[PDB]
This record gives structure tokens, sequence and C-alpha cells, in this order.
RNA sequence: UGUAUGGCAAGUCUAACCGGAGUAUCCGGGGAGGCACAGGGAAACCGACAUGGCCGCAGGGCUUGCCCGAGGGCCGCCGU
RNA sequence: UAUGCCAGCUGGUGGAUUGCUCGGCUCAGGCGCUGAUGAAGGACGUGCCAAGCUGCGAUAAGCUGUGGGGAGCCGCACGGAGGCGAAGAACCACAGAUUUCCGAAUGAGAAUCUCUAACAAUUGCUUCGCGCAAUGAGGAACCCCGAGAACUGAAACAUCUCAGUAUCGGGAGGAACAGAAAACGCAACGUGAUGUCGUUAGUAACCGCGAGUGAACGCGAUACAGCCCAAACCGAAGCCCUCACGGGCAAUGUGGUGUCAGGGCUACCUCUCAUCAGCCGACCGUCUUCACGAAGUCUCUUGGAAUAGAGCGUGAUACAGGGUGACAACCCCGUACUGAAGACCAGUACGCUGUGCGGUAGUGCCAGAGUAGCGGGGGUUGGAUAUCCCUCGCGAAUAACGCAGGCAUCGACUGCGAAGGCUAAACACAACCUGAGACCGAUAGUGAACAAGUAGUGUGAACGAACGCUGCAAAGUACCCUCAGAAGGGAGGCGAAAUAGAGCAUGAAAUCAGUUGGCGAUCGAGCGACAGGGCAUACAAGGUCCCUUGACGAAUGA
């Protein structure tokens, strides 16, 4: 197919060959599992102190005394399990692997896939993502590599009738549970991928619930962050041109 | 749901009685107790055989079948086509680390190959002359005497 | 259960043209698609120059693989063909998608089954 | 960092000297424009306005500075205590606004107003 | 050692490690080596059915019992 | 109806639950020695009031200088009194001063004190005098050299295993150790110091050939770096202390040459850029600290409070995180961007000074002995005849010689020079700094979020808890009554709330007081399930139910 592409002013200016990738066939369970893995990949290793528990001379009476084969310390229940203050029958461990592996045939399916989920409006609109258009993904010249404030980005995004989207991210969600007092309060929602071919656009990137990328090195996550697939994406013309090749 | 998951409330867990599931009595000994008496039965029996040659005195020959060679004759272009000659030196993997290349004769062959090699077996042989072919043995091949 | 979304459309798709139109094929593919992968069929080339014929769509209930020679004008319809496979069988023949097949032949005559 | 422990024990745990950018309170438009600054360190001198509290809307003379608890005491912004007394209500400096300066010191209204380092 | 699912397939996977980067994630690279592609024999050493026959399930064909019959079953035959 | 049973209501008791986190746990990066110039640790002091902690040391929560910083301050600790600070205090960084006693503890001795100048003791040098010096002890683990179990496994057990593990003795460093082949032996026309990582491989090897134990060469990586003596030939041409004078060392050899691309000597060609010694001396990067730093505190409503809802508006190379009377990019700290300093990389790289590489011919001049090697006895190892080591005994050659290539001897072939020595980098650990988290959230997580190694136990080695939460603001309850009363009670005042009034957010169960419904002083015990009656019932969140008759009408059935 043919793709738009889109000067700095919101206004029409040429197309190009829509590369073979996005016709991909789509691919959901390869892509979850691909997400699943990046995500459990950086993952910290944790678990209990080894002899947490353990740092007692605690002996048992055994028979005789009308009580329970329990060690005791001090006439206090001590080390064993169902002993408060004891150790943690089987506790998190810092020996187990967290990791997961997958095959770089596997993983690069998915990237494809992921590319090609991006190239669904109807897909990327499934997913959640607020726009007024039909094409998708949105192509734009090599100049917006070049733009510096924000502004001027939300400018062109409101020109491309994109900027609802950002409407969407705008709003944070202050998570349940403790994960607060371990520097996790806050959440927001997914919004636009800005694929660029140099650097990522420092100009894009503090948009709500944007994502940077570079060609060479976009992810599954970047294509279908949690697993879902069809992410409203930005294209470079030189971006949407490299990404070919994944 | 997973079996493990499914074990809250049963108490045993599927040991059968809890007198069960306790220490190594349960399972006859550690490791391998019991190889020659209570749990003899589908276990190598006891006992040396045979004997092993030094690792330096021994060599590991390169086979490849006839078939493997003649399947890939068109797609093997990258090698002389007389009136196809092929040194099975360039064909097969593992020819580095190998003392030797020999061509086995499993399958047919229904070309006319000349075959290069540093040894032929004897059905390789009736095979690749069988089908209008020639077996040319290499100056390494030049032992068998 | 199956997990690739693909694998279950198809099945699907072999079923609803059993039940409708006159195949009993696709019935047979579909019930042994849904078998587990590892009773799926993995044809190499060799079993389809052996068992196959010209104007007979040869029917893998599975993937068709690259070793062997395949020198007969057949299509061969397949849940998946290796790289090598489809370009073996293109250059003496042509290689179809059983979906393809499906919209080609929904009565599923003249075709046979090979694993 | 970015953990909230660390976060709230580095404020709580301050030296004095560091205390200081914990009484700090915003301009009043005006000399925002005159200082080139958005806000201040809150002196015992400067005239306050509440903008947050049940006093909300008052104005005052900034009575007390106390870097230990980081808060301020102001003019009239107080509490009747039961034997009839009348005490200040502290105040955090960001719920209130600088409307005055108190520049009797040089070295303040020269940092005030350079351009290089705040104040 | 099984099993279910998924990738790739006469192959398959990289390990340490290297470069990049959005810097523990991730993108590229790395096939050393492993397992599989031939076995038998203590060893020396030698080295195999890309099919020859008959049954026949599924499925296909036909003029509706008769054909073709993958897989499967019973034999031949081949390597040691 | 008493004693009393069951359920509930009001108030207790109790501290579960929910919410909160000043603490933990784990990972990652950085960094890394201290001490006779008396450390680490301990004791005892030290404040206006001062018990604990923290700090400090008779100059005692501190003194001085420089830079930073700033209008406040006088630690944890929210009192009183008083004081300090524009003579620029507090606070911070760097540097310096002071720094009791015990402590390696060193003049002798001692449970932190005493007695009459002291490197005690062992050493090196030596002006032979403690004159100049060294050692000692500490440190989380890591590291190197020695000593070295048993429980356990083998379903017993002895070889074997657990295991060179636990534990002990000695010792160094920021890392250790190893290391420039008498190597390897994919046998080669091949590799080329050493660690370490991946692999080779549970392979070879071992083993009541049981259970079990278990490499290497090579390969792919990381990092890379090669040199110095002894002797030959020279023979005082030398070294150390001292400002010098002068002294000491040294013919039992200081110093030159030389070090397997062997060397030396005699005779030549040529050239040096190798090596070694020394001078200079970073970039970048990494860890940390610091400076700067955008944009609303607008309207209405609710509220004790607006960070809420509705409306309007703004920044963003900053929409990480935190604070602020409730959900905050724009109120405050910060965060992006840019910049600055220190530490580490590293006295390294580069550059430089001096030195001078190398090659031919001749010369049996030189080249590490209780060694190489063999035998007895042990241990150890995968090491099997073929591991490494200890011990007893025996014991060689001299490069024309010798050792190795997994049994011995001899020959051939290939490799290599032992019995002298040094050596950066890449790798271990985590005390210390910083960062991080699908870890725990106060019976958890450390033993320890609090007085924590605290209180307390034991003669001692050693053992060892529990205790988190008023409120937006102390506004932490004036006055009055009562009382033996700074108690308590009553009334009252504050606050949105005192049923927030001090282990003071919430406030379960067990359980207690009072009380409501039901039962109750002639009656029987797994306490109930299911049916059916009594009595009881504010609303809400359930709205059905009863009787006449009629319709339908299974099995059954007058
Ligand atoms: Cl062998
Ligand atoms: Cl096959
Ligand atoms: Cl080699
Ligand atoms: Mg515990
Ligand atoms: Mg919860
Ligand atoms: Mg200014
Ligand atoms: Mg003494
Ligand atoms: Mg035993
Ligand atoms: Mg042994
Ligand atoms: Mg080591
Ligand atoms: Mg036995
Ligand atoms: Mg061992
Ligand atoms: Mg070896
Ligand atoms: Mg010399
Ligand atoms: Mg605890
Ligand atoms: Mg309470
Ligand atoms: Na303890
Ligand atoms: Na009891
Ligand atoms: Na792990
Ligand atoms: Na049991
Ligand atoms: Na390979
Ligand atoms: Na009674
Ligand atoms: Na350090
Ligand atoms: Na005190
Ligand atoms: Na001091
Ligand atoms: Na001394
Ligand atoms: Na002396
Ligand atoms: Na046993
Ligand atoms: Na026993
Ligand atoms: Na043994
Ligand atoms: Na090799
Ligand atoms: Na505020
Ligand atoms: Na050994
Ligand atoms: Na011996
Ligand atoms: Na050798
Ligand atoms: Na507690
Ligand atoms: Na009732
Ligand atoms: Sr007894
Ligand atoms: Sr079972
Ligand atoms: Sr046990
Ligand atoms: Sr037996
Ligand atoms: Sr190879
Ligand atoms: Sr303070
Ligand atoms: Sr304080
Ligand atoms: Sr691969
Ligand atoms: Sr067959
Ligand atoms: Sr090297
Ligand atoms: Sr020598
Ligand atoms: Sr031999
Ligand atoms: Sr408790
Ligand atoms: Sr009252
Ligand atoms: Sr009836």
């Amino acid at each position: 197919m043919q793709a738009t592409i889109y000067d700095l002013d919101g206004n029409t200016d040429g197309e190009v060959d829509l590369p073979d990738v996005f016709e991909t066939p789509v691919r959901s369970d390869l892509i979850g599992k691909a997400v699943r893995a990046a995500q459990a990949n950086r993952k910290q290793d944790y678990g209990s102190d080894e002899y947490a528990g353990l740092r007692t001379p605690a002996e048992s009476f055994g028979s005789g005394r009308g009580q329970a084969h329990v060690p005791k310390q001090d006439g206090r229940a001590r080390r064993v399990p169902q002993a408060v203050k004891g150790r943690s029958a089987h506790p998190p461990k810092t020996e187990k692997d967290r990791s997961l592996d997958l095959n770089d045939k596997e993983r690069q399916l998915a990237v494809r896939s992921a590319l090609a989920a991006t190239a669904d409006a109807d897909l990327v609109a499934d997913r959640g993502h607020e726009f007024d258009r039909d094409e998708v993904p949105v192509v734009v010249s090599d100049d917006f590599e070049d733009l510096v404030k924000t502004q001027e980005v939300v400018s062109l995004l409101e020109a491309l009738d994109v900027h609802a989207d950002i409407d969407r991210a705008d709003e944070t969600k202050i998570k349940a549970g403790q994960g607060s007092a371990r520097g996790r309060k806050y959440r927001r929602p997914a919004s636009i991928l800005f694929v660029t071919s140099d650097e990522p656009s420092t100009a894009a990137r503090n948009l709500a619930g944007a994502d940077v990328a570079t060609a060479s090195e976009v992810n599954t996550e970047d294509l279908a962050p949690g697993g879902a697939p069809g992410r409203l994406t930005v294209f470079t013309e030189s971006a949407l041109a490299e990404v070919a090749e994944r | 749901t997973s079996k493990k998951k499914r074990q809250r409330g049963s108490r045993t867990h599927g040991g059968g009685s809890h007198k069960n599931r306790r220490g190594a009595g349960h399972r006859g000994g550690r490791g391998d107790a019991g190889r020659d008496k209570h749990e003899f039965h589908n276990h190598e029996p006891l006992g040396k055989s045979g004997f092993k040659r030094p690792q330096k005195v021994q060599e590991e020959a390169a086979t490849i079948d006839v078939r493997e060679i003649d399947e890939n004759v068109t797609l093997l272009a990258a090698d002389d086509v007389a009136e196809f000659r092929v040194d099975v030196r360039d064909v097969v993997e593992e020819a580095d680390d190998a003392d030797y290349v020999k061509v086995l004769g499993a399958g047919q062959v229904r070309h006319e190959l000349t075959l290069i090699a540093d040894d032929f077996s004897e059905g390789a042989r009736e095979k690749v002359e069988g089908a209008g072919g020639s077996v040319e043995l290499t100056d390494l091949g030049e032992e068998r005497q | 259960s199956k997990t690739n979304p693909r694998l279950s459309s198809l099945i699907a798709d072999l079923k609803s043209a059993a039940r409708s139109s006159g195949g009993a094929v696709w019935g047979d593919v579909a019930e042994r698609l849904e078998k587990p992968r590892r009773t799926h069929a993995e044809v190499n080339l060799g079993r389809i120059e052996r068992y196959a014929q010209e104007d007979e769509t040869v029917v893998v209930p599975g993937k068709v693989l690259g070793s062997g020679v395949l020198q007969k004008d057949v299509t061969v319809a397949a849940v998946d063909f290796s790289g090598t496979a489809e370009t073996k069988i293109d250059q003496v023949g042509e290689a179809v998608s059983l979906e393809q097949a499906i919209e080609n032949n929904p009565e599923g005559s003249h075709v046979r089954v090979i694993r | 960092s970015k953990q909230p422990d660390k976060q709230r024990k580095s404020q709580r745990r301050a030296p004095l000297h560091e205390r200081h950018k914990q009484v700090r309170a915003t301009l009043s438009a005006d000399l925002r424009e005159e200082y080139g600054q958005r806000n201040v360190r809150v002196n015992a001198g400067d005239t306050v306005e509440v903008l947050r509290g049940d006093f909300a809307g008052e104005e005052g003379e900034v009575i007390n500075v106390d870097l230990d608890k980081a808060v301020i005491h102001v003019e009239d912004v107080t509490l009747e205590k039961t034997d009839g007394e009348e005490v200040p209500r502290p105040l955090d400096t960001s719920n209130v606004r600088v409307t005055d300066l108190d520049l009797e010191d040089e070295k303040r209204e020269a940092r005030l107003e350079s351009e290089d380092d705040s104040a």
C-alpha cells in the first residue's frame, strides 16, 4: 500500500510505499509473549536473608514437661516456621532465575507483527487510542527531527487530528495498593509513539503518555505496550523506510 | 488451574497416608541405593566391559551419503559441471576437525558423478560407477594398502 | 487449547466448509489440527513425490519441509511450508495455503491427504 | 531519588543551611518582574498574604521564621488559647505569597538583584 | 524424562562476550560448542530401504459395489 | 419470677483489620586499607538546668583559617531562664588546633590505677649511644600458606562419601595468588607467559568398578607485556649515612658486561629506536557533590482545609519522585537542558632523556646438586604403571649435555633448558558512598522502624526480648463546683471531630458490665439439619402471602 507523507504544517506532501512488514499478519499471542519476556527480564532478584530466624541456639525440651517439642530459648519458641520470629519456610530466593528466554526468530517475528498492527486503524482504535483519522500510522517528513519545542509538536498533532490521544493520557491514576509505598503511586494511559531515525524526539517526549523511539531499535513494547497490539504511531519518512528491514 | 493449586485442603497432597512422605526411607535409600538389591529391576547389571584406546590415537572420519550429494546436485552449482565433478571435501561440514572424508553409499545416485574424497565404501563405488560415474581417491586417500 | 489466532481461524474455516459444502476432508483436517501439535504432520518433499499425482491436490494436515526432491507438477496445500519447501515446490509445481484451498475447492474434491 | 522514603528522608534530615529552601514562598506579580525570580526565602521582615488556610486572604508581617520546623509566624494569624492568650498559628510558606520585602540587608538585596544567583 | 502450547526445520540454539541505545530492559552482533542429520563392533575396522510385495483405517475418485489408498499392519531386503 | 441459656443493643476490655512508613531484605554501580606521629576498641569525663543517645576531650554538643551559606541560631528534644549572630552566627566543604586514662600498649606493675627516666621485646644499620629505623595490633568478607573433624551418603559398614567442608594456627593487599616454558603433543610445514569467564564434559580418569568422585589439551572470549640475576670476560672503575669534614660497607667481589631472538672472548658488517633506568604527564570515561532552572496558586460549588467537581488559562529538552490542611507539570523542593568541583581511571597512555637492536666466522670459555633420577613408608589427586607433596635411604650429566611428548629400556623424531628472581591488565569481597525493587509493611521484614545488642538471664563462654500513629493548628482544656486532693468526678472552653484529651487514626473476636427479645425453678445431654407452630421486628437494601370458586390435571385412584 501507499502511506501519505505530511509536512510540519500538517499538509499532505506526497507519499511513499508502505513497506511489506506492515502486511505481516497480526499475531497478538506472539506479541504478548515477547512483551512478557521484556517485562520479566528487567525484574530484580530478591529474597529474604538466608539466616533470618536461624540466629538462635534454641533447643527443644522433648518429652516430660507437658509441652510441644518446639525449640525454645529463654522460654520463647524460636527458629521453626510455625514459631513467631522463626524462619520463613519457603521464602523468595535470590538464586531463582527470574528471566525468560525467547528465540531470536520468534521475537523478531513479534516485532514485525507489532509493526503491522500499527497499520490497522480499526485495531489502533480497539486498543483505546483516540483520533479522528482514517490513515494510520502517521507518516511525517524528516524535518520533524529538527523540532525543539514541545508545543510545536502539539500544533502538528492537532493539525493531524491525532492530539485527542494526548488528552486521554493526560490523566494520571493513583493506583490501589502498597505500590505507593515503594514509589509506584502513579500510572497513566499509553499515548503516541514517535519513531524517528537519528535521535529520539526530545521535543515530543514529555507529551502525556508519549514514547519516543528510533527505527533501528524500536521494540515490541514500544509498538504494543502491555502486549496490546495497535498503538497509535507516527513514523518519520526515513524511520518508516529503515523499519522495513527489521 | 494446576494440580499444585488444587492441593490446599487435601491434607496429604496426593501422598496417600500421611505416614508415607518422610525421609529417604520412602525412596528406598538415597540416590542409586539398592541398585543390586531391593531395586535391581531395570538397571544396567554390574561389571566391567571392554577397553578404551587413547583419544589421541583415535581417528574421526567425516562421513556423507551419496544420497545427500546427489539430491543437491543442481543446488551445488558452485562446484564443477563436467560432461558434475565434485570434491566432497568442500561439501561436508566438520571436515576441518576430522582426520578424513569418507563417502558412504546410502540411497540412490540418479546422475553421473565424479566424486573426490579420502575414502569410499564398496557400495558407494558400485552406485557411483553404476550411474556412469567415477570415483577419485585423494593423495591422502592413498592409504588403503 | 490452541494459542495461535490464525490456526484457530483456519480450523473454524475448515469446519464451515465441511458443513456447508460437500467437503469431508476439511472436516477431517480440522479434527486433526485440533489434536496436539506433536501429532501434526511434518512432511518432507520426498514423501510427496512418492505418493502424489497430477491434478489431485496434496493436502498436508501439518507442515511441509524441504528434504528430498520433488519433480511432479502438483499443487501442495498445507498449514505452513518451510522457506525451502515453498521454493522447491513452486519450481516444479505450486505451494498453496490451506485457506486458499478451502476457497478454490470448498467441496474438497480430487485431493489426497499426505503425512 | 525517585523513592518516596529517601525523598521525605532527605527533606526531614536536611542540615540547617539547606533548610532555607524549605521556607520559600512565591513572589507577587510585581516582585517577580522586578527581580526576575518566581519565589524567595521568606524573611522576618517581609509582608505576606495567606492564600490557602482558614486565614486565606489575610496579609501581615512575618514575625518569625523557624528553620527547624520549616514554618512561619505572621502577624495576626493567631489562635486563641483556653486561658484567653493569643498565640500564632504556624504557616507553611507554600500557602503564602510575598507582597513586600525587607531589604535592610545589603547581601540579601544584592543577592535578589543579581541575575546569576537567586534568593 | 513426559506433556501442552509456540518459533524455526535437515536443521536448530546461541554461551561467554562485543557494539549501540531509550543504559540491568532493549536493538544488532557472537554458532565456540550442544543436540539432530547412520549405524554396528570391546577394538581393529566396516558402513544402511529418497521403496520391492501384500493387507488396509481415514480421506479421495467412480457409472455406488469397484478403484487410488498417506499414516498404520504383515513381509522382503540392506548395514554391522 | 430467682440462679440461668441463646441472640442483639449501649459502654468497656482487647488490639485484629484497613490505611500510613523514620526500618528492614535483596540486587547493581563506585570505592577500598588503618596502627608506635600510639590505631580499632573500651573507660571516665564534658551542657545553665542534663538521665539516655549523639558529639566532643580538662580548649571536652566544642577552638582556628579558607571557601560556601545566610537572618537566623543555641543536636536528638515541641521546657524554662539566659545567651550568641551585620565584628556576617547557625549550617556545609576543605584544611588545622586541642585530643584525659586503659587499650598492640612499649620504664616497672595494676580489673582503666599506681610506682621510680624508659622504642618493653625481637631485629637491621650503626657515629656501638635506642643515635637512625623495622616489627607488634585492627579491618565485612574476599586472598595466600599451614592444621584438619564428625554428624551425613553408601538405605548396615570398614575403602569410598560428607570434604580439604566446619573449625583452628600463621600472613599480605586493595585486591590477593599466578606468570614469560627443562610448556603444549587437535603429532603439526601446528600453538606460544598468567589469571578468569563460556565451552570442551559429567567427557578421559578414579571407584567394596558399589554408592559416588572427576580433570586437561583445545576452542570462543576478557585483558594483554614482557623482563632481572648467578657465571663466563672485566676487578674497585661501586654502594650507604652526613650540609661538610668525616664515617661505614666491599677482593668471602661493590660496580661493568650478560640473561635462549643464549651469553662471553678473538676477528669483522651494520645499525641503534629493542630493552632497561628516569623525567613529564593528560584527554575521554565512570562514581559522587554542587550551581542554574519554565508555567495558575484564577471563577463558582462543597468542605474545617481545595491538590475535588464544574469553568477558564499556561509551561514542557521539565507529565521522575517528594512536600503542602483531600487526587498538584504550572503553590514549595526538585525534574529536562547546560554548567562546575572532587575522587577513581593513573603517575597510567602519549611525549621525552640516556642506553643501544641485530648479523657473520672462529672458540668443548660460562649457564643454578643432595638437584635430575631411583628405592622404602605415608598422604593426596581424575591421574589410572601415567597427579601433586612429605618423609627415610641412595644418587648423575655438563650443552659434544640434559629434561619432556600419560608403563619401562634403547634408537629415531618433535618440543623444551629445571634445580635463582621480578612483573601491569582482565577475575574475588562488600566495610564504605550512591542508586534500584512484580521483595516485607510493625507477631511481617533484621534480633533491632522505639531505650537495640536496649531491658533482662548466666560464675563465665554466651544468651536476649517487647514497645510505631492526638490534631489543620497545641488551639495540649481558662473559670466554677465537688473532694484530704496538681487525683478523680461534674459543668464548661477548643476543634470538622475529644466516641481525636496522651500506647490519644481505625477499633474485629474472645470476653465483661448494664439492658432488649425469646425461653425459664416437673424436667434430659454432639448443642443441630429439614418440616411445621408461638412470641419478637422503624426505615433502607427482599415483596410476597392466605381463603372461596374456576381452569389445567402425572403416577395413582375411590
Ligand atoms: Cl576406544
Ligand atoms: Cl518425511
Ligand atoms: Cl595447539
Ligand atoms: Mg521472621
Ligand atoms: Mg489492600
Ligand atoms: Mg534575581
Ligand atoms: Mg606498664
Ligand atoms: Mg550409612
Ligand atoms: Mg578418593
Ligand atoms: Mg585466584
Ligand atoms: Mg552396598
Ligand atoms: Mg574430588
Ligand atoms: Mg593436557
Ligand atoms: Mg646489570
Ligand atoms: Mg519484629
Ligand atoms: Mg484509638
Ligand atoms: Na540472637
Ligand atoms: Na499446652
Ligand atoms: Na537469580
Ligand atoms: Na504425609
Ligand atoms: Na557450529
Ligand atoms: Na450460684
Ligand atoms: Na570504599
Ligand atoms: Na543528657
Ligand atoms: Na579529634
Ligand atoms: Na618502634
Ligand atoms: Na642502640
Ligand atoms: Na542409611
Ligand atoms: Na548404623
Ligand atoms: Na573406593
Ligand atoms: Na580447531
Ligand atoms: Na501549598
Ligand atoms: Na594430590
Ligand atoms: Na619417595
Ligand atoms: Na613435551
Ligand atoms: Na509492633
Ligand atoms: Na419461628
Ligand atoms: Sr521419657
Ligand atoms: Sr501422587
Ligand atoms: Sr527431617
Ligand atoms: Sr543381588
Ligand atoms: Sr566447528
Ligand atoms: Sr534541629
Ligand atoms: Sr527539632
Ligand atoms: Sr540464531
Ligand atoms: Sr509402509
Ligand atoms: Sr599475549
Ligand atoms: Sr640454567
Ligand atoms: Sr612409549
Ligand atoms: Sr505487638
Ligand atoms: Sr465536658
Ligand atoms: Sr384426568
